[PDB]
């Protein structure tokens, strides 16, 4: 039997997930995507670290 | 029907087996549905 989701739309999901968590930071996984610069994200996933 | 090329379905109740409405699919042919053009759920 073939599978019942093509490699599209899996690629597809990829695609969104990167996307959303290149953009949008990790607030995307809570509630709504909010907008952030990227290195203003990055330099707080470095205060998360000590 | 499985993975069937239904140019041969009705050879081998007879409503379901005419050409009425006939899809060609991945899966197989599908008998008694409407090809859609938009998309949904
Ligand atoms: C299915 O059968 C038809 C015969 O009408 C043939 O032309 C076709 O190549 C076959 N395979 C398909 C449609 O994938
Ligand atoms: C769907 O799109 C195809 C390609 O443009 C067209 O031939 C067809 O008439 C449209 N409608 C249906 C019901 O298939």
């Amino acid at each position: 039997l073939p599978p019942l989701l093509t490699d599209e739309m899996i690629a597809q999901y990829t695609s969104a997930l990167l996307a959303g968590t290149i953009t949008s930071g990790w607030t995307f996984g809570a509630g709504p995507a909010l907008q952030i610069p990227f290195p203003m994200q990055m330099a707080y996933r470095f205060n998360g670290i000590g | 029907y499985q993975d069937v090329n239904c140019t041969e379905v009705p050879v081998a109740w007879r409503v379901y087996s005419t050409g009425s409405n006939v899809f060609q699919t991945r899966a197989g042919c599908l008998i008694g549905a409407e090809h859609v053009n938009n998309s949904y759920e």
